[PDB]
């Protein structure tokens, strides 16, 4: 195997540290013997050189056997080497989605023979790596070695490696403009738009090129055919698709069995639309052990039958066409299940996708909607360096009034209105005015520190008036508490005045479900209503019926 | 030129800021760009031995065609504050936010004929990153004094004043305030005269390379926090006229609300209209006589940071606040405005540093009521100025926006 005469890469150990000195355990004469049998090969072909005791530094070798076979392998630990060597630049920063590839007449794989040991190291960094195989005993001073190329599990290697090939590769590059190579590892991946004709004739160009270099590839009836498996995927000539995936026929399920589960729906629903998990990992909640068995919910069922009827028979995704346009289209699922798909021709789907994420504590479909839209619009920059067109489940209307009153500003990218229920709108509005001829309400609560014990009442305008207690909350509690009385005991229309700046807030969003189960009811409560106004005034600072109320819920508590 | 060596702050190390995500065009408008500079020696490719970066991005400013490249170095510039600001640093002119005139000149092309400490250009690191991961960054170090690196007009710094003492010289009565890539310059010409000045000192710039758009600083005056006046008042209105009142002090020295509260005892309708006692209308009137004087008090501190809050407001408008210390207000206003959201926040923004550059020479924190993702990924759409100011996301306190109503 050659030994690339490219340039070298400069490598530091990390400011006030200096290479490693750690002792060398002592081997079985087995283990020693297929060391020096390993390494005097390695030293032949250049790999590694031996060095005096001058040189202070080491790292342990050992030698393991084999994963059933009888060869014998090397483990260098590098561990200390590994912990003193500066940091370099992260090698890859994400991987390209198979949706975002165009479309290539003609494509082949290319791996590179023995990558690392191809390419040479800094000289004056060598010596760091130096390693010592023991003699029989204590006795003699070991054999000792030290690298010449890139050693395995070194910390620089992935590094160099790469931006080695990168280097070698640039030229060929700039006289093929229209031919792209994808690196990964030490695959390449080689496609472009001729003819089989000069295909062959093109890669070995590339071939040749690469040799030139001391790096060393298959040839015709050595490379891998396609489907390519990759990343997980699996790459077709038209389309790309994830690979294979089954759920297990199975009586019982253990956490680690829908943990497992759960992970290859997740995957599946890069391309299989609807695909559904909210039920599945309900159950995962307050886990116990891997092994424990967990009895399968209802709607967990429904759930994953749901979900083998989608797996049921092959679905794949197209690749990207720069000459048309990218149509983002999403559904509403459900409780806090979004949905989306996006293609370029109606229906043939480049790749598909869900979003759940709770954003907040309490938040509204709209809210979501948009949440989403942003989720999506990130991910089409990455993938195809545009924003898609979207078809979105909600009037414009609905979306300009949202967006013009809310305290946030807000943005969403070319949009149309698609008609697919179920729709995205409002539950509810709050007035912007006090009604006459409404009950005012002034409510309030107070909590005890100390005892968690709360009062929560009211007091209204034509003299009625209630107070409850409540034993282990907090006054975010008796505030909400307080409002969906005055909100059970009003009817259609309702004056509202509390001085929680809180519960204000979140009523103000037009929730319209959340975590707190008495965030709900109050939301069926607002929803009931008619014609709902809430308004805030500071506490303590005796004003309207508020002073009263006050008193009222102050009596007992604190 | 023997170079000025260049230190971080000890005991940390350089910038590994990640690039976000750029789209087709701005990657195409920046590899032009870099392969010129790189043609032109401004920078040079490096190796994957250098393990920092600095996000890159491309914008316009005002009404152009030609991209330009604009480099974030914010974290760069924490990591070497000591030096830019106490060791070179730039003195500030109080009397700039007087001129009635200032005109605001870029003057970062001074930057790329003075190299850059061998020793620190690893530091600059940056990268032009790919669609889809298809291929490894493009990455780049400076060998030259970087633009929005706040190290590059602290050094520069005598050049400049080279360059300015003729016109200096002949016009004793000009400010020219000098901050990251950008000429400040302020008169109390008439306005002929000012432009005219201005071209005039365009052709001295234009003798060492370098190559105007007009502030009017000593009519920025405040934005006083305002009351109803209007004949019947509501329980409702005197509650929200409290509220707000109530709220006014804290920062108002010795607001009062006593008279105006008795009116609401006992509970009322809200729809009730009620009458007025006008001992209340004399709080109501020095209040309001009050809710427009500076506040008493109050006074930049040099050695604490700035900071801004924006709410909005619905029919284009947008309120906001500069100060160190909370409801202690060094500053209020409102800007207002084809546009949506994110473009106005954005142009907000950058109005306000700029306010923020000449009257205090630094820029704010802002406090931004937009998700996090969605000004991310839109900001530099619209974004026209070299710098860029820190900013958080945040929610508005429902009673902060009519507070500032
Ligand atoms: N040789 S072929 O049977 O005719 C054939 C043609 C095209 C394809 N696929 C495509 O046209 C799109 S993918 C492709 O060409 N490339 C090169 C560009 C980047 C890239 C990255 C990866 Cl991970 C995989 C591939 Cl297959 C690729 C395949 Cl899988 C096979």
């Amino acid at each position: 195997s050659p030994i690339s005469p490219i340039e070298t890469v400069p490598v530091k150990l990390k400011p006030g540290m200096d290479g490693p000195k750690v002792k060398q355990w002592p081997l079985t004469e087995e283990k020693i013997k297929a060391l020096v049998e390993i390494c005097t090969e390695m030293e032949k072909e250049g790999k590694i050189s031996k060095i005096g005791p001058e040189n202070p530094y080491n790292t342990p070798v050992f030698a393991i056997k084999k994963k059933d076979s009888t060869k014998w392998r090397k483990l260098v630990d590098f561990r200390e080497l590994n912990k003193r060597t500066q940091d370099f630049w992260e090698v890859q920063l994400g991987i390209p989605h198979p949706a975002g590839l165009k479309k290539k007449k003609s494509v082949t794989v290319l791996d590179v023979g023995d990558a690392y040991f191809s390419v040479p190291l800094d000289e004056d960094f060598r010596k760091y790596t130096a390693f010592t195989i023991p003699s029989i005993n204590n006795e003699t001073p070991g054999i000792r070695y030290q690298y010449n190329v890139l050693p395995q599990g070194w910390k620089g290697s992935p590094a160099i490696f790469q931006s080695s090939m990168t280097k070698i590769l640039e030229p060929f590059r700039k006289q093929n403009p229209d031919i792209v190579i994808y690196q990964y590892m030490d695959d390449l991946y080689v496609g472009s738009d001729l003819e089989i004709g000069q295909h062959r004739t093109k890669i070995e160009e590339l071939r040749q090129h690469l040799l030139r270099w001391g790096l060393t590839t298959p040839d015709k009836k050595h490379q891998k055919e396609p489907p390519f498996l990759w990343m997980g995927y699996e790459l077709h000539p038209d389309k790309w698709t994830v690979q294979p995936i089954v759920l297990p026929e199975k009586d019982s399920w253990t956490v680690n069995d829908i943990q497992k589960l759960v992970g290859k729906l997740n995957w599946a629903s890069q391309i299989y639309p609807g695909i559904k998990v909210r039920q599945l990992c309900k159950l995962l909640r307050g886990t116990k052990a891997l092994t424990e068995v967990i009895p399968l919910t209802e709607e967990a069922e429904l759930e994953l039958a749901e979900n083998r009827e989608i797996l049921k028979e092959p679905v794949h995704g197209v690749y990207y066409d720069p000459s048309k346009d990218l149509i983002a289209e999403i559904q509403k699922q459900g409780q806090g299940q979004w949905t989306y798909q996006i293609y370029q021709e109606p229906f043939k789907n480049l790749k598909t996708g869900k979003y759940a994420r709770m954003r907040g504590a309490h938040t509204n479909d709209v809210k979501q909607l948009t949440e989403a839209v942003q989720k999506i619009t990130t991910e089409s920059i990455v993938i195809w360096g545009k924003t898609p067109k979207f078809k979105l489940p909600i009037q414009k209307e609905t979306w300009e009034t949202w967006w013009t009153e809310y305290w946030q500003a807000t943005w969403i990218p070319e949009w149309e209105f698609v008609n697919t229920p179920p729709l995205v709108k409002l539950w509810y509005q709050l007035e912007k005015e006090p009604i006459v001829g409404a009950e005012t309400f002034y409510v309030d609560g107070a909590a005890n520190r100390e005892t968690k014990l709360g009062k929560a009442g009211y007091v209204t305008n034509r003299g009625r008036q209630k107070v409850v207690t409540l034993t282990d909350t907090t006054n975010q509690k008796t505030e909400l508490q307080a409002i969906y009385l005055a909100l059970q005991d009003s009817g259609l229309e309702v004056n509202i005045v509390t001085d929680s700046q809180y519960a204000l807030g979140i009523i103000q969003a037009q929730p319209d479900q959340s975590e707190s189960e008495l965030v709900n009811q109050i939301i069926e409560q607002l929803i009931k209503k008619e014609k709902v106004y809430l308004a805030w005034v500071p506490a303590h600072k005796g004003i309207g019926g508020n002073e009263q109320v006050d008193k009222l819920v102050s009596a007992g508590i604190r | 030129i023997e170079t000025v060596p260049v230190k971080l702050k000890p005991g940390m190390d350089g910038p590994k800021v990640k690039q976000w995500p750029l789209t087709e065009e701005k990657i195409k408008a920046l590899v032009e760009i870099c392969t010129e500079m790189e043609k032109e020696g401004k920078i040079s490719k490096i190796g994957p031995e250098n393990p920092y970066n600095t996000p890159v991005f491309a914008i316009k400013k005002k009404d152009s065609t030609k991209w330009r490249k604009l480099v974030d170095f914010r974290e760069l510039n924490k990591r070497t504050q000591d030096f830019w600001e106490v060791q070179l640093g730039i003195p500030h002119p109080a009397g700039l936010k007087k001129k009635k005139s200032v005109t605001v000149l870029d003057v970062g092309d001074a930057y790329f004929s003075v190299p850059l400490d061998e020793d620190f250009r690893k530091y600059t690191a940056f990268t032009i990153p790919s669609i889809n991961n298809e291929t490894p960054g493009i990455r780049y170090q400076y060998n030259v004094l970087p633009q929005g690196w706040k190290g590059s007009p602290a050094i520069f710094q005598s050049s400049m004043t080279k360059i300015l003492e003729p016109f200096r010289k002949q016009n004793p009565d000009i400010v020219i305030y000098q901050y990251m890539d950008d000429l400040y310059v302020g008169s109390d010409l008439e306005i002929g005269q000012h432009r005219t000045k201005i071209e005039e000192l365009r052709q001295h710039l234009l003798r060492w390379g370098l190559t105007g758009y007009e502030l009017h600083p000593d009519k920025w005056t405040v934005q006083p926090i305002v009351l109803p006046e209007k004949d019947s008042w509501t329980v409702n209105d005197i509650q929200k006229l409290v509220g707000k009142l109530n709220w006014a002090s804290q920062i108002y020295p010795g607001i009062k609300v006593r008279q105006l509260c008795k009116l609401l005892r006992g509970t009322k309708a809200l729809t009730e209209v009620i009458p007025l006692t006008e001992e209340a209308e004399l709080e109501l009137a020095e209040n309001r006589e009050i809710l427009k004087e500076p506040v008493h008090g109050v006074y930049y501190d040099p050695s604490k940071d700035l900071i801004a809050e924006i709410q909005k407001q619905g029919q284009g408008q947008w309120t906001y606040q500069i100060y160190q210390e909370p409801f202690k207000n060094l500053k209020t206003g409102k800007y207002a405005r084809h546009t949506n959201d994110v473009k106005q926040l954005t142009e907000a923004v950058q109005k306000i540093t700029t306010e923020s550059i000449v009257i205090w020479g630094k820029t704010p924190k802002f406090k931004l009521p937009i998700q996090k993702e969605t000004w991310e990924t839109w900001w530099t759409e619209y974004w026209q100025a070299t710098w860029i100011p820190e900013w958080e996301f945040v929610n508005t306190p429902p009673l902060v926006k009519l507070w500032y109503q």
